[PDB]
């Protein structure tokens, strides 16, 4: 049961104005 | 006399400057009353129906805030991220070319004109690593002259004597390891220490309140560790650049490593975790690498001296290192006067042998229970 | 007095020139002052408020920024995308059609004009840990000689002698390896030659002390680990391109990556976290693969030799492997010397039985002492 | 969430009330006399023994019967197993946070 | 930029630059045999071996003989003679999105394909 550390992903946003 | 507003850009020979106003920009004459050399770059200056400048005032305006991220070249621009991560190059006002700027500092900042007015330092705060000062002081610890004075040349003595050590050429210690055996004391030193420095900082330096709380950065062992990959690394450079950028000539910064033992430990040990392999080579790099430290004592209390990794605990990372013992007879004597207080209630007949002297009565009861467990 | 401004955008035979002029595309006459034959396209020009061009000016030097994506066949123009991944084609000024435009640039762009002006790295962070060159060199570096003489024909060498290298067909190493026990001094060696490479390109160059420091980067560890995924990756390959535009087969790049065993490992080690495995390959790939880099040296500091990938431990990425190793009897005297130097203060006591001739006696002081440490 | 449990609910133990008053009810009565003694006051009870005999039993009747006797009192009840994860750092990060409630209810000076 | 390795400046390894020669020529050199047999050119080339040993090397001779191939045939020697050959790092292909690296490689074995011709390997 070793730990891991995470490598996230991201997910693009729209914003306009 | 309505009267507008706008902002300078830049000055030349002809007495005539470009200002943004309006939303666009503008060669502008300035009024014989107003100075056009004592301008300055990035200024709100005021103008009039026949557009001349009439007047010139503080760089104060309302502005989002933009994380700095490098200086140009050229030392008068600047690039900058934005909240859609939008990054634009802004000229640098008067009052950012102080202390020095370095990124991760957020700016406000007007997109429409591209100038960095000036820059908020509370963004960046970390009320993690500050300390409630304690009350513990030299005086509230006994048994422990020894170490008291080996801690006050390493950390105290320094500050006080710099012209002496100069003659010398002789630079502070870089790193002090306070270690021993569970309880015999080595977070109450360090309360001392950071009393101390809150005192020094505070009445004979005189700048304000809570600038004591700013010194003696103050981080456990486990506050380190994050849920990602490389975020404890950046908590790390955060911290040391914060150290950095407070110390000054003379101005002790000490960060405070408790609990070293369980923190970092020896690299290749541990077959659960691997945190080992990415925490202790950026400790190892911020303290005595290509570019070292100035001012900056880190001091490190360990219950498990072995425990820790041996590259930090050579010479020039951790030079002074200090050992607590067990308290003796002596010592426990003097633990013993350090809490048993002659403002305690003392029972009349427990005054009654020595009729009602309480100094001596107190003396008397130290040396009886030392004895006692002593036996 | 009061005149506007705009943008060139191209020039005609009828001594006629398109400006973008206050959010409009217009074309104007020149004035008889100024020729526009001289005129290059995406210069600044200023207007008046009978609508003609009196004098051009410098390109502008603030807006958006956006990431170059490719060059057109024409020439003049480029498609670049925005911070939202809007993509617009924008003619290139003339600064850019210097160091030739790649793609995976940052261009300055104004959206609204269409125009590209310059573009600038991030990787400056790295440049910017440098900030103050160490002024330690060799000669306060003692008790190692021979490697002293390895680490200066391994860079100095080849470039004070192009031309019998190039008569032998022989090309400077790509990679130096520096490895021992800790605190031997290999951190020194790293801050020494880069104090020497700082002095040759101010000599040789110019005087200014950024562009001396912009040719060696210093990595400081896992500094390049980074939360998301692809992202250190592609830190990598900018900073190798960064290093690759900076070469010029007389100007060597040196690229000190410290602790090597924090981001590098046999891809099998990993317990934890594995972003290793995807980091190795990249940076083997960057040093020797399809296009290898020509003048880039990097130089490697570790700790411990074994745990470094057996890839990057092969000759042609990592051609010479110093070792340094724990100093003895003769190496102790030489850094005692450098330490102990004639200037220190030395008591009247010790001076008596040498007739306070202060070099004599402090050299004695050293083997008395080198001997006594020695024993 | 507040207690409901009551000294009277549990029965045979009343020794072991009465051990545990002594540590946390009655030093919070007469505060101001051991100031005056300059009595430290305890930090840290475990209740130890054999499973299901109620020992969280006695951990909520002192609570309730510590609300009752104040005339605001703040209490937390949280489970063993919630704090594990399989991330680094995160059973942690849960406990900085939980004693940072703690403190933020602490720093009127209600009992906690 | 096309690397300068040839053939000729690789030794020790004659049987190995054979297959990989034979692979990639031999189905556009001789295609009118190889249609006679109705033997299809092979699509994947592994080169596996200890560090330093020369993969790189024979990738390198490939691509220089490729481009010069090219070069022979056509002109357009400004991207033409040399986008036959497309080099992909490891991790390059890596991105932060969650969908942008597979859109990635759709795009790079569409225009894998756009490129393509009987007689022009990619
Ligand atoms: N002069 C003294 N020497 C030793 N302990 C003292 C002294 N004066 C007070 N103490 C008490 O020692 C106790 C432990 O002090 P401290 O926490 O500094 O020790 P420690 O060895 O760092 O502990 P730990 O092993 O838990 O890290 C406290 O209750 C403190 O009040
Ligand atoms: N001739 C010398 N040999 C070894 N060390 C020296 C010499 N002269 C000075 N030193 C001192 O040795 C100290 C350690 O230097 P350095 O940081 O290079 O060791 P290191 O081998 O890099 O340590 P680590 O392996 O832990 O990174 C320096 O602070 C320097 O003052
Ligand atoms: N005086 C009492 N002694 C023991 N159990 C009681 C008493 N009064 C009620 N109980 C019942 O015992 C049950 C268990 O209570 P509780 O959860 O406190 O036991 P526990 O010792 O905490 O168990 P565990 O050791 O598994 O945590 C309760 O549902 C309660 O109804
Ligand atoms: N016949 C040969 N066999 C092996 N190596 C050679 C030969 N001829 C030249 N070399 C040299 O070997 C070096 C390494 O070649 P190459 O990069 O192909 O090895 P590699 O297997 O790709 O290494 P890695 O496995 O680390 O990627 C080249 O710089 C080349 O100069
Ligand atoms: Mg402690
Ligand atoms: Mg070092
Ligand atoms: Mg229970
Ligand atoms: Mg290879």
């Amino acid at each position: 049961g070793s730990m891991a550390q995470e490598q996230t992903k991201r997910g693009g946003g729209g914003g306009d104005d | 006399p309505p009267s507008g507003y706008g902002v300078l850009l830049a000055t030349h020979d002809d007495d005539t400057v470009d200002v943004f106003t309006s939303g666009r920009k503008m060669r502008l004459t300035c009024s014989p009353n107003i100075d056009a050399a004592s301008l300055k770059k990035g200024q709100t200056v005021r103008l009039n129906e026949a557009l001349t400048v009439v007047e010139a005032g503080t760089f104060e305006a309302v502005g989002e805030i933009s994380t700095l991220r490098e200086i140009l070249a050229d030392g008068h621009r600047a690039l900058v991220v934005g909240h859609a991560d939008e990054e634009r190059v802004v000229w640098l006002a008067d009052p950012l070319i102080p202390r020095k700027l370095r990124p991760g500092d957020s700016l406000l900042v007007d997109t429409k004109a591209g100038y960095a007015f000036e820059r908020i330092p509370k963004a960046e705060v970390e009320d993690l690593v500050l300390e409630e000062v304690p009350d513990v002081s030299y005086a509230d610890i006994g048994g422990l002259s020894r170490q008291i004075e080996q801690i006050r040349d390493a950390v105290e003595l320094p500050f006080l004597h710099k012209e002496l050590y100069r003659e010398y050429s002789l630079r502070p210690p870089k790193g002090v390891l306070l270690y021993g055996p569970p309880g015999c004391g080595k977070t109450l030193i360090a309360k001392a220490v950071a009393n101390s420095l809150a005192k020094k900082m505070a009445e004979v330096r005189g700048d304000d309140a809570h600038e004591a709380k700013s010194y003696f950065l103050n981080i456990k062992g486990p506050e380190l560790l994050n849920k990602f990959v490389g975020e404890t690394e950046r908590h790390i450079r955060l911290i040391f650049q914060r150290a950095r950028e407070k110390a000054s000539e003379g101005t002790p910064v000490i960060v405070f490593f408790d609990e070293m033992d369980s923190i970092f430990r020896t690299r290749g040990t541990g077959v659960s975790s691997d945190v080992e392999t990415t925490v202790v080579p950026q400790l190892l790099s911020e303290i005595d690498g290509v570019e070292g430290l100035e001012n900056v004592i880190v001091i490190g209390a360990s219950n498990r001296e072995d425990m820790i990794d041996p590259a930090i605990l050579r010479p020039g990372r951790l030079d002074v290192k200090i050992k607590i013992e067990r308290p003796d007879a002596e010592a426990a004597q003097d633990i013993y006067s350090k809490y048993l207080t002659e403002f305690l209630p003392v029972h009349a007949d427990d005054l009654a042998e020595f009729d009602g002297d309480r100094s001596a009565c107190i003396k008397a009861m130290i040396e009886k229970v030392v004895d006692r467990m002593y036996a």
